[PDB]
């Protein structure tokens, strides 16, 4: 182990791997994440051979391009929990703009008051659709990093 | 304050009038049906006391609001079916018709229709 | 019109609270962080992207 | 906290009113949660519900002076926690229903 950064192991086995570098971060001591800095791409195969021999039997390896699947699921959820907040803000800002014989006379007046709220500012809708467009952009980016994985 | 929020100017603005109509209809049935005491068919002299001006102005105001958000012939059909179906609180029904007749645009003739049927 | 925007608002505020419970479950490690969550969110994604942003 | 650690408020985790920095308080919750083996969400929830009980008790339906200011600074921190996904909603709701009386 390197002391200054104990999360880095340097292999000193004097043949083919010498100068390989690995790091092991365990998480739910079932799952964990191995990262192999190797000196060419053969040496990364000879390592994944040597290892998948010495694991238990159902050990389900998988290459990661763009971060561990947990992290991507958060990063996906975040950009949906922002988007769907923004699409609520849309309808709420709209629903502020809509609010902004004797009995027969008052009856008809209050009926006319309730038939007034059929309409919504196109300009405001547009302001909000640009705020939303911005977050759709972030969500769709984070969905392509996931659907590759 | 309860009847104030019930007045559907703040609410009718925001709420689609599919579920809101069901809410008001259930509200009317739950006003009429609940505590069917004074079911005495001898509730004749008590019509004078259930006269519109003697019936509480709060009852009257709530009925006005329930008339605003709904239609007259819907209400008449609904009343015909409820009074045919299930027991009555006569206080609320008689106050209610007393407010109905004066509030809605000439539905004394729509009343006399189902009176003749009954 | 308004009926329109409320239909959209309701269809959104179901998916919002759905995602929120999903995020809490990921907070408490109740289900997992493996998959079917991934395949669930990429189903909510598909649902939104079809008529995304009518611009008027 | 009485069992594992020997004989809880934001004051506990931040250590006697050091600062009010959001990132600093986040790292304090991480440290505490590392010690107890509890997820950070449930610590955040418990501490926030305790501090809500405190605020709402210290003097009726409304609370409309300085209570509101403390409450809004606290909830402004809750939103930071929610965005960084360091907050169980459902653990929070349960820990409020444990109060059920102090609340307005």
């Amino acid at each position: 182990i390197i002391k200054e950064f104990p999360e880095v192991y340097f292999c000193e086995r004097p043949g083919s791997f010498y100068g390989t570098l690995f790091t092991w971060k365990q998480r739910t001591p079932f799952e964990g994440i191995l990262i192999i800095y190797s000196r060419n791409q053969t040496v990364m195969f000879q390592c994944l051979h040597n290892l998948i021999r010495i694991l238990p039997i159902n050990c389900f390896l998988k290459n990661l391009k763009s971060g561990s699947e947990n992290f991507l699921i958060d990063n996906m959820a975040f950009t949906l929990e922002k988007e769907l907040v923004t699409l609520s803000s849309l309808s709420s800002a709209i629903a502020k703009h809509e609010s902004n014989p004797y009995r027969k006379e008052l009856q008809r007046e209050k009926k006319k008051m309730l038939q007034t709220n059929l309409k919504v500012s196109g300009a405001l809708y547009r302001e909000i659709t640009l705020k939303v467009a911005e977050v759709q952009l972030k969500s769709d980016f984070a969905a392509q990093k996931l659907s590759n994985l | 304050c309860w009847f104030g929020v019930f007045s559907g100017h703040t609410l009718g603005s925001v709420i689609s009038t599919d579920p809101l109509k069901r809410f008001f209809s259930h509200t009317l049935t739950q006003i009429l049906t609940h505590s069917p005491v004074l079911k005495a068919s001898d509730a004749v002299q008590m019509q004078r006391e259930w006269s519109f001006a003697r019936t509480h102005p709060l009852l009257t105001s709530l009925y006005r609001r329930l008339f605003v958000m709904l239609s007259a012939e819907e209400l008449v059909g609904h009343l015909q079916e409820v009074l045919e179906t299930q027991e009555v609180h006569w206080q609320r029904v008689l106050s209610f018709v007393s407010a109905l007749v004066v509030c809605f645009p000439e539905a004394q003739q729509l009343l006399e229709d189902w009176v003749a049927r009954l | 019109r308004v009926q329109y925007l409320r239909q959209i608002h309701a269809n959104h505020e179901t998916l919002l609270r759905e995602v929120q419970t999903l995020r809490d479950r990921l907070c408490t490690e109740d289900e997992a962080s493996s998959c079917a969550t991934a395949q669930r969110l990429l189903q909510v994604y598909r649902q939104l992207r079809h008529p995304s942003l009518i611009l008027l | 906290l009485l069992e594992v650690e020997g004989p809880v408020i934001d004051c506990d985790s931040s250590e006697a009113y050091a600062n009010h920095s959001s990132s600093f308080i986040g790292s304090a919750l991480q440290d505490q949660a590392s010690r107890l083996g509890v997820p950070v969400g449930i610590l955040s929830a418990g501490m926030v519900a305790s501090s809500v009980g405190q605020i709402c008790t210290a003097p009726p339906v409304l609370l409309t002076v300085e209570q509101r200011k403390k409450l809004s600074s606290l909830l402004e921190f809750a939103q930071y926690l929610l965005a960084h996904s360091m907050f169980s909603r459902l653990s929070f709701c349960q820990e409020l229903w444990k109060i059920q009386s102090s609340l307005l």
